[PDB]
């Protein structure tokens, strides 16, 4: 086949061209994104029940829906919380590989059939089913800078004039409004109401009557009187459209003929649907769009499309309105794609430098220049065939794979060059002979590298999804690389290389090169002399090898384990938390203070603070808040001092002394889609009829016991909220019945006034919008206001609420959690330093087993993934080991010689561990990907050494040492060139600071550490390995 | 609101005895109250932490502190059936006949939840058996309305 | 039932259409809203 194409260079070009075109086509059609899908598919059900406490939500919405989630396929687990903002979310998480569309439609269809079981007002609001395991492409902030628009004003503008056009923009899959469109707001006055013997019941009734769509019919409708001349639709009552009209609604005609209008008992205005969140952007009222990339779309094209659309909306903006971009994942895709290009460019240069430095002719220089791009292009084509995207992980695999293609290219051309110089054969004859020497091993190397990388694709869930990206990129690249090695590069060598006189090792040239050659020739003799003396004393080297192996064991064990290294993604968060009962205004003062800090003490690093009051991640409410901090580019934040970890740590310090609030900065997870992925995620479950209080006691019990083991567990804590004072009001049925007051009136009066009530819809400039009644703020603040509300009795008398009720303080939950249909409490924590999370989990299980009767537990999220992922690893590592050995045994026709290659693994792994430890890094996925490539490269060097050594004994009858020395002599130059090229080429990852540098640093310092020890040690040790193994058998 | 006052409200609520002990030595306001007017004694009584009730009382806690709706710790202890706490409060001068803003008494609350021993303790300390809430109800009315025969027998 | 075309377009057609973004392989979408209060929204997808 090499022989076939050496005689058919044009045919080989045709194959290369087809490969390039396939690659080129693939690049055009390939989806581009920051990440592949990594999280398991999750569907979320969201419901809202205006004015409802958490227990109400749970017991009339959440439990009913949960009880109907049956007959749905591939569900792993279900979880929910219900809280006192009137909100429930139920998340169902499905097995990896589940079709997210089927999962969603199955969930929504079960829900659809539970709707009739829900309260009316919850059916009115609607219940949404969505894929929630998707993440934001970007967030577009919309702010007003001239003090003319409230956040309500802005949200309505965005919904009316931006959201839909963005939704239609090419490549966007989903848009979310950070706020609501206007609602018609009727703010009732209990004094004015009582004054006319009216109640919210009357207000609601009048509104439902006087703001409505009424069907009529047709003039001359079918069936008609024959001879009828016109057919025309009758239009009767249609919905109100203005505050003026709502104000003019008729409530009562007094005896003196005077009229009570809605504007006489209420303030009417356009406003928000909800008032829980206050959003500011550098202190100014804000709204925005959360935008998600559509499947198979191009993130870069979508981003540009979005900005193009926004620009053409700009001319129509009211004054003060400004677009702003506090979150954009698109830089990361750009940086990634550029790195692939920059790496390819740098490698071509390095390969040129190293080929020329050693071989000293431009022609040999050209061959890798041609071969590497060809292999890389075709690699895109296989990614496409397999349905992968161009993304951060795949591209990162491309950069690594480029290092491998360089290696193949150099090895093939170098051997032709050596064979020419040593034998004086013409380019074509020498290419044939050279390919005959390596072709088998090249295929063996391809097999062995696959065996190393492919099994990692078979880790399940999240971990597999991440490794998959690397192993498929890398294994494709080197399958194509070998293919190009057997087809194109031999053809190129046989046709492009100039002849070398037998014996010509360039020692005769003058100048720098003549010097270098004589020097490298001398070095090769000193080297073989060394190996000769080494092989005269293999005993001590076995000892030194056990020392290396032992040291590897020690270094590996003590290296801290993490999944993904933090990144400086240009943005971070600041949690704000005020005590139970703390009000929205108080939270705002803290947010302001927080915003004032970043714009002041971080004026050189910070672009904006997006303060969100009323929102937290583990509980909403008036006393929680988040500040999203957006930074300037990594370029304007020089050095470690101005990177996120440094900024946050300084911020958390400065916020430590904030009086009555928990305020601290913290970084995003490395992959936002994937979530925290640190420590464990633990669910405590009410398995009997225990109830909330008894489950809290059991939780506290377990948390106290966790704290007694600081040596194994750290930061074991609830993910939820603590009970808070709530105001219990008891309606006295007897007194109501005796006064002639119906319960429905009482309860509707209380809830409409204090909780607010969604009456119906109206049409505002052609958009359908909600109508809400609720008391004006100052009549629903305190317990004494309760007695200012009056209900009309059957006999017409007005009865103060105080007449038929009583009240007391009690505690209750503002957020009840459930796990797989049972009451639950989520607990987070991590392993203490020096301990594994698995060990920390085992203790948690042990403390859990001592809890009161009927309290159970379960692992979820990361811990769920951790467990089932951890049970594969051994089987996958063994399969890899076995297959590598089988390939090698086939390659060498021997059950024992494979051992001499396999022994090289610690030689590179020790360097990786040493570099990682020194630089303070950890064992994470990028490090492990680095360990695999380190192993592969050292494996490759060892394989060709043993191949040559063995072939010399078999073919040329040479002795064990003779053959070994000769093999090691022949492989010195290619090993050095090949290692120099790679060390230089992977350098930028090691010193990189900025975008993705955490990942880059991880693979870089590992692969470079590993390459230094692997090439320095292997050139001395594998000659030893081969000799001792041969001797033993 | 005190630094240690707040810490004490939490410790008492959580029943962290050793912490309360330290807090007492350090002078944490025993008369600290949250937004709804609850003291540590209120909290300890509600959640039934007996030792903390005793420690607070040794340290000058107002035994008859009322919250913003006029409820006392004896109300809470009686209502949630903490018998030994009820006894302790009474021994330390709790108004057995304290009325909250609703005219509700500890006897009302204990009868409403069917707490016979606590009702007996309260009657023993002179609970007014004829006391009426804002709706003219007595503990006895509650008993027969609840269909509690034992309780009714007790109140004659 | 009973709605004129502009009413049903405002309260129904636009409401549904504005939620029809980001569906895979959507080539185009056309709808009508009529005087009998009925609306029809047709979504046409890439040929395969
Ligand atoms: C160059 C060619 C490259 C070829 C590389 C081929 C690698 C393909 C390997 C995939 C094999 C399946 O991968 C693995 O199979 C085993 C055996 O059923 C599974 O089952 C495993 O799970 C349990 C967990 O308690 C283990 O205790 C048990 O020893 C093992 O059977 C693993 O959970 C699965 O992840
Ligand atoms: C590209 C990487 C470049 C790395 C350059 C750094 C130098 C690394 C040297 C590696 C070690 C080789 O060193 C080699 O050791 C053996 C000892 O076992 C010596 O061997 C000598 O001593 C031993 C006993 O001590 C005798 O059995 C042997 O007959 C004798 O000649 C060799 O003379 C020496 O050359
Ligand atoms: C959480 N988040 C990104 C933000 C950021 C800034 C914001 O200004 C806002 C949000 C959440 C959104 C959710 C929306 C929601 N919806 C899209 C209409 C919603 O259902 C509610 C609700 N409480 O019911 C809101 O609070 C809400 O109206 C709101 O006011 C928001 C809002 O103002």
């Amino acid at each position: 086949m090499p022989n076939f194409f050496i005689d058919r260079p044009i045919f080989a070009w045709v194959i290369a061209i087809i490969i390039m075109l396939a690659g080129g086509l693939a690049i055009l059609k390939l989806p581009v994104a920051q990440y592949p899908t990594i999280a398991p598919p999750a569907v979320t059900i969201s419901a809202s029940y205006p004015g409802a406490d958490a227990k109400t939500v749970q017991d009339t919405v959440t439990q009913v829906i949960e009880q109907n989630m049956n007959g749905i396929d591939n569900l792993m687990y279900m979880s929910s919380n219900s809280d006192s903002t009137g909100t429930v979310q139920i998340t169902l998480t499905f097995e990896s590989g589940t079709d997210a569309d089927i999962a969603q439609v199955q969930v929504q269809n079960k829900l659809q059939l539970a709707m009739p079981l829900l309260p009316q007002e919850v059916q009115q609001q609607g219940v949404s089913v969505e894929k929630s395991s998707s993440s934001f492409l970007m967030v577009v902030g919309v702010i007003n800078t001239d003090g003319t628009m409230t956040q309500e004003d802005i949200s309505d503008y965005v919904a009316a004039n931006m959201k839909d056009a963005i939704s239609r923009t090419s490549g966007v899959g989903d848009v979310q409004l950070f706020g609501s469109q206007y609602a018609m707001r009727i703010w009732m006055n209990p004094n004015e109401l009582n004054k006319f013997q009216l109640t919210p019941v009357d207000v609601i009734t009048a509104i439902k009557a006087q703001n409505a769509q009424v069907a009529a019919g047709q003039l001359g409708g079918t069936p008609p009187v024959k001879g009828q001349q016109l057919n025309a639709s009758i239009i009767a009552q249609t919905r109100l459209t203005s505050t003026e009209e709502f104000g003019k609604i008729l409530l009562k005609v007094n005896q003196d003929g005077s009229r009570v209008l809605l504007r006489d008992v209420a303030k009417i205005e356009l406003g928000g649907e909800n008032y829980d969140i206050i959003a500011e952007f550098n202190g100014q009222p804000a709204s925005g769009l959360g935008i998600k990339l559509a499947t198979g779309a191009n993130a870069l094209d979508t981003a540009a499309a979005i900005r193009a659309e926004l620009a053409k909306m700009e001319p129509f903006f009211p004054s003060g309105l400004k677009i702003v971009y506090p979150y954009d994942t698109t830089p990361f895709v750009k940086i990634s794609i550029h790195e692939v290009v920059k790496t390819l460019v740098e490698a071509i240069i390095l390969v040129f430098l190293v080929m020329y430095l050693f071989l000293q002719n431009f022609r040999a220089t050209l061959i890798p220049t041609i071969a590497v791009p060809v292999v890389l292009l075709g690699t895109f084509a296989v990614l496409a065939a397999f349905g992968f995207s161009i993304n951060t992980l795949t591209m990162f695999g491309m950069v690594l794979a480029i290092g491998l293609l360089v290696n193949d290219a150099i090895v093939v051309v170098e051997n032709v060059e050596r064979v020419m110089a040593e034998e004086g054969l013409p380019p074509k004859e020498a290419t044939r002979k050279s390919m005959g020497q390596i072709q088998g091993a090249l295929v063996g190397i391809a097999m062995v590298l696959s065996a190393v990388f492919v099994p990692m694709a078979f880790f399940g869930g999240s971990t597999g999804a991440i490794y998959r990206q690397f192993s498929i990129t890398i294994v494709s690249a080197m399958a194509l690389s070998v293919l190009v090695a057997l087809i194109l590069t031999p053809a190129l060598c046989a046709t492009m290389l100039k002849p070398i006189a037998k014996g010509d090792h360039g020692e005769g040239k003058k100048g720098f090169f003549g010097w270098f050659n004589r020097m490298f020739e001398k070095s090769t003799h000193h080297y073989t002399d060394s190996v000769g003396g080494i092989l005269r004393s293999t005993g001590r080297y076995l000892v030194l090898y056990l020392i290396i192996v032992v040291g590897m064991a020690y270094l590996f064990v003590r290296l801290p384990s993490s999944f993904l290294p933090d990144e400086d993604q240009g943005v971070f968060m600041t949690m704000v938390q005020l005590p139970a009962g703390a009000t929205q205004e108080r939270t705002q003062k803290v947010l302001n203070e927080v915003t004032h800090y970043y714009l002041t003490k971080e004026k050189n690093n910070v672009e904006s603070v997006f303060a969100v009051n009323g929102f937290g991640f583990a509980g909403r409410g008036q006393n929680t808040g988040i500040a999203f901090v957006s930074l300037k580019d990594w370029a304007d934040r020089p050095g470690e001092e101005n990177k996120v970890e440094a900024i946050t740590m300084r911020a958390t310090r400065a916020f430590s002394q904030i009086k009555d609030a928990m305020v601290f900065a913290f970084n995003l997870p490395a992959i936002v889609e994937l979530g925290t992925a640190t420590g464990f995620d633990f669910e405590l479950i009410d398995q009997a009829g225990l109830g909330h209080e008894k489950l809290t006691q059991a939780r506290n019990q377990l948390l106290a016991e966790a704290a007694k083991h600081p040596d194994m567990l750290t930061s074991v804590r609830p993910n939820g909220l603590e009970d808070t004072p709530q105001f219990k009001i008891d309606i006295d049925q007897e007194k109501a019945q005796a006064l002639g007051v119906s319960i429905n009136d009482i309860n509707t009066t209380l809830g409409a006034a204090w909780g607010g009530s969604y009456v119906n819809d109206f049409i505002d400039r052609g958009r359908v919008k909600k109508v809400y009644v609720m008391s004006e703020a100052k009549y629903r603040m305190l317990p004494d206001d309760i007695g200012d509300w009056y209900v009309r009795a059957a006999d017409g008398q007005m009865v103060p609420f105080s007449a038929f009720s009583s009240s007391r303080w009690e505690y209750g939950s503002p957020r009840l959690e459930r796990y797989n249909g049972l009451p639950s409490m989520e607990i987070l924590g991590q392993a203490a330093p020096g301990k594994s999370t698995g060990e920390a989990m085992e203790l948690m299980e042990q403390l859990a087993s001592k809890l009161p009767t009927g309290v159970g537990y379960d692992w979820t999220g990361m811990s769920y993934q951790e467990r089932l992922s951890g049970n594969q690893a051994p089987s996958l590592y063994a399969i890899s080991l076995i297959v590598v050995f089988l390939c090698l045994a086939a390659l060498y026709e021997s059950w024992s010689i494979p051992f001499s290659v396999m022994l090289v693994v610690p030689l590179g792994v020790i360097g990786a561990l040493l570099a990682a430890t020194f630089r303070g890094l950890t064992n994470d996925v990028y490090f492990q990907v680095g360990l695999l490539t380190t192993i592969g490269l050292s494996a490759k060097n060892a394989i060709l050494i043993v191949e040559f050594a063995k072939d010399l004994m078999d073919k040329e009858g040479k002795g064990l040492i003779e053959a070994t020395l000769d093999a090691v002599r022949m492989r010195l130059r290619p090993i050095l060139m090949t290692s120099l090229a790679f060390i230089l080429g992977v350098m930028p990852l090691v010193i990189s600071t900025g975008a993705g540098s955490g990942a880059q640093n991880a693979v870089g310092t590992g692969v470079m550490g590993g390459m230094v020890t692997a090439t320095v040690l292997a050139i001395f040790f594998v000659p030893v390995f081969f000799v001792v193994v041969r001797r033993r058998f | 609101g005190s630094d240690l006052g707040k810490k004490l409200l939490e410790a008492a609520r959580a029943g962290r005895d050793d912490e309360v002990r330290i807090l007492m030595a350090n002078g944490a306001d025993v008369n600290a109250a949250d937004v709804v007017g609850w003291t540590p004694l209120h909290l300890a009584a509600y959640w039934g932490h007996l030792e903390i009730v005793e420690v607070l009382l040794k340290n000058g806690a107002d035994v008859n502190a009322y919250d913003t709706l006029g409820s006392t710790p004896l109300h809470l202890a009686a209502h949630f059936g903490h018998l030994e706490i009820v006894e302790v409060l009474l021994k330390n001068g709790a108004d057995v006949n304290a009325k909250d803003d609703n005219g509700i008494t500890p006897l009302h609350l204990a009868a409403n939840r069917g707490h016979l021993e606590i009702v007996e303790v309260l009657l023993k300390y002179g609970a007014d058996v004829n006391a009426q809430d804002k709706f003219g109800k007595t503990a006895f009315d509650i008993s027969i309305n609840n269909g509690n025969e034992d309780l009714a027998e007790i109140l004659q």
